[PDB]
């Protein structure tokens, strides 16, 4: 059972604005970061606003506020730097913000160098170990480029996706396998899905995925670890009005549903539950997927009062609470029952056997 | 065709004995288990009828007025090339919904008492659906503009002659090569010189921003002009050196970074 | 490679990362050792390059480039 648990939303900030990103930091599961781009009505206002918010309290306003003068297209948290939080621009030039600093300017803020990104950066993420961790960001020219937190003037690492001889690709979404810190996916605005890998011999693009007839959206792995080893399956969100399933080894993708009657924007997997994935359509509509009950319809179901477009979903680390960030600023927070979102102790095997009947 | 009694026994939704139809799809090109199956196939018939009224109401939504077009501009999508691929979509549903009507009626369901309405609709829907037109008006009007960025690189407050524009053709000849449309050749090195050019010029231009800033600094606080004396007439000398360059010249290269170290300089 | 994260999360000066460094030969000639290499150059060779700006330290910038080091293009210079 879906129940709006909490309704999120400032009348300066988020209003009239998409969310263009979402993250939980890992840390402290209350928090929620949240990306917001540029204000249409006002030029004024700053174009890239950052807004974080808790479950713990009940304060309306966000328990913190960062903006900087380009859209913020995607915004995470340092998952081993709980004081920081980083977001990539339309303009390109990643930022930074530290909350025990009281500057809303970044505080750290990369060129826009030929090296350093300058097309639009839609995919940021933190990869690594407590011990050394590098940001790796991905923009829309298909340049790849690793940061460090410490020190963010000049880029660490730096190359360019390129497959098929004499052509670019367009990263729209990008995720990282559970456990692999060399090998992630890529999703291109042509509809190819690109498995890379970081250093190596062919590191680079290094297969290709065919099957998505449009510009695909968000891509995550399986991110639920469990005796049965899944971190070879993700998911794949795209404008063919379709959510695909797809193995790094196998070339064409698992299984595709196609329910949704608009534009998928958004997908990705329960955290704790092996085959129960989440994606969220243009018609307003929440669709929660568990492969273990059924395959055709989704487990549950929810539309956002209004329908706006929804955008962005993101799931807790316990694997409960549901953020999700819509078209008109209005970010919803939504709770599962315990009979969708806890997995029983069968549903790996389960997951294993209705894989194996595909 | 007891089984296929069962195939009801089982199912609960309509998804579900779409994919059986799919699956068990030549075994009904037998003329008895045909003739079996004829209460079921009303009622999918008259699902796909409803979900092709539903994308017709969809497409009597005009694109702009459509959220597609928002959020295509929200993911960098540009807002022709985001038409372009709404009608390829819209398209693609038509042809799944056809083979469904297909995969449910069997071969020669385009004579079908139900699948002739079904085929005629999908034809007219298909002829409406043709995106050509959007593609020549949008070559027609950038083949009329003529935007060039061949010249000097400065011109003289100091500014860099490259506009916002010349990224968005870029992005639209690139999208528009995936989907198949022939772009023509000048628009092709148009938007490859755009895509080369583009660092080099935000690069430049960050640079000439941030020694604006640090020179209006310095002249508001005219104390402290004899310490920094050094980097501002190294970074005029710099300016000085890149007024007689083109975009074609090979000196751009470390030029737009030494510059900007040069500026970054200036700036601490 | 978890085993080179450790080293950074074991070394702290810069003696002991060329320690570790001599302690792993075959990793600087595979081409895939090679990024964690150029995730620790920029902490360790530029330091070096500060600090001479003789022989012992020509061998600190040989433990970090391999044997052969005057073959790379940043053992060049």
């Amino acid at each position: 059972k879906l129940s709006l648990n909490r309704q999120f939303f400032d009348e300066r900030w988020s209003k009239h604005r998409v969310v263009s990103c979402l993250d939980w930091s890992s840390q402290y599961p209350e928090l929620l970061v949240a990306s917001y781009n540029n204000n249409e009505d006002a030029p004024h206002e700053p174009d890239g606003v950052a807004l974080v918010w808790n479950m713990k309290y009940k304060k309306t306003t966000p328990e913190y506020v960062f903006h900087c003068q380009s859209a913020v297209m995607s915004a995470t948290f340092a998952k081993f730097h709980p004081n920081l939080v980083v977001g990539g621009t339309y303009s390109g030039q990643i930022v930074l913000w530290d909350n025990r600093s009281n500057k809303r300017t970044p505080v750290q803020r990369t060129p826009l160098s030929a090296a350093a990104h300058t097309h639009p950066v839609y995919c940021v993420n933190v990869v690594g170990t407590q011990n050394a961790h590098n940001l790796i960001s991905i923009s829309t020219d298909g340049k790849i480029c690793s940061w460090s937190l410490d020190m963010l003037s000049h880029p660490q690492d730096s190359m360019e996706l390129v497959h098929k001889q004499s052509k670019a690709v367009a990263v729209t979404s990008m995720s990282f396998p559970v456990g692999d810190v060399n090998n992630f996916v890529v999703g291109s605005e042509e509809g190819s899905v690109y498995t890379a890998c970081r250093h190596g011999s062919k590191a680079g693009i290094s297969e290709m995925f065919e099957g998505h007839q449009g510009p695909i959206t968000g891509i995550h792995c399986h991110a639920a670890v469990g005796a049965v080893d899944f971190s070879h399956l993700f998911v794949t969100s795209s404008f063919d009005w379709t959510v695909k399933l797809w193995t790094t080894k196998n070339n064409k993708p698992l299984y595709s549903f196609e329910d949704n009657a608009d534009y998928v924007y958004d997908v990705m997997w329960s955290p704790t539950h092996p085959a129960l994935f989440a994606c969220v359509d243009g018609m307003g509509r929440l669709d929660l997927w568990n492969l273990n009950n059924d395959t055709e319809v989704p487990t549950a179901s929810i539309s956002v009062e209004g329908n706006p477009a929804l955008n962005r979903v993101r799931w807790t680390h316990s694997g409960r609470e549901i953020a999700v960030g819509d078209s008109e600023g209005q970010i919803v927070i939504y709770d599962v029952g315990e009979q969708i979102a806890v997995p029983r102790n069968d549903e790996w095997a389960r997951f294993g056997r209705t894989l194996a009947e595909i | 065709t007891a089984r296929l009694r069962d195939q009801l026994g089982t199912a609960k939704n309509a998804n579900e004995m779409f994919r059986i139809f799919s699956r068990f799809n030549a075994l009904f090109v037998r003329p008895h288990i045909r003739g079996a199956i004829r209460e079921y196939q009303t009622q999918l018939i008259q699902r796909v009828k409803d979900d092709i009224e539903s994308l017709h109401d969809k497409f009597k939504v005009q694109y702009p007025q459509s959220q597609a077009c928002k959020m295509s501009h929200v993911r960098d999508l540009p807002p022709v090339s985001g038409s372009i691929i709404w009608a390829k979509q819209i398209d693609r549903q038509l042809t799944a919904y056809m083979k469904r009507v297909e995969d449910v009626l069997g071969k020669g369901w385009e004579n079908h008492v139900e699948g002739q309405k079904l085929k005629q609709d999908g034809d007219s829907f298909r002829m409406k659906l043709n995106t050509q037109e959007i593609f020549d008006d949008w070559a027609r009007k950038v083949q009329q503009r003529n935007l060039g960025v061949s010249g000097r690189i400065f011109t003289i407050k100091l500014k860099v002659n490259f506009l916002p524009e010349i990224i968005t053709l870029s992005k639209e000849v690139r999208n528009l090569k995936w989907l198949g449309f022939r772009v023509p050749l000048a628009i092709v090195n148009k938007a490859h010189q755009a895509n080369q050019l583009y660092p080099f010029a935000i690069s430049l231009i960050e640079s000439v921003r941030t020694y604006e800033r640090t020179c209006e600094k310095v002249e508001e606080r005219n104390t402290i002009s004899l310490l920094v004396a050094g980097l501002k007439k190294e970074v005029q000398a710099l300016i000085a050196e890149g007024i007689a360059l083109v975009w074609e010249s090979y000196k751009l290269d470390p030029y737009v970074q030494r510059l900007a170290e040069t500026v970054f300089n200036f700036q601490e």
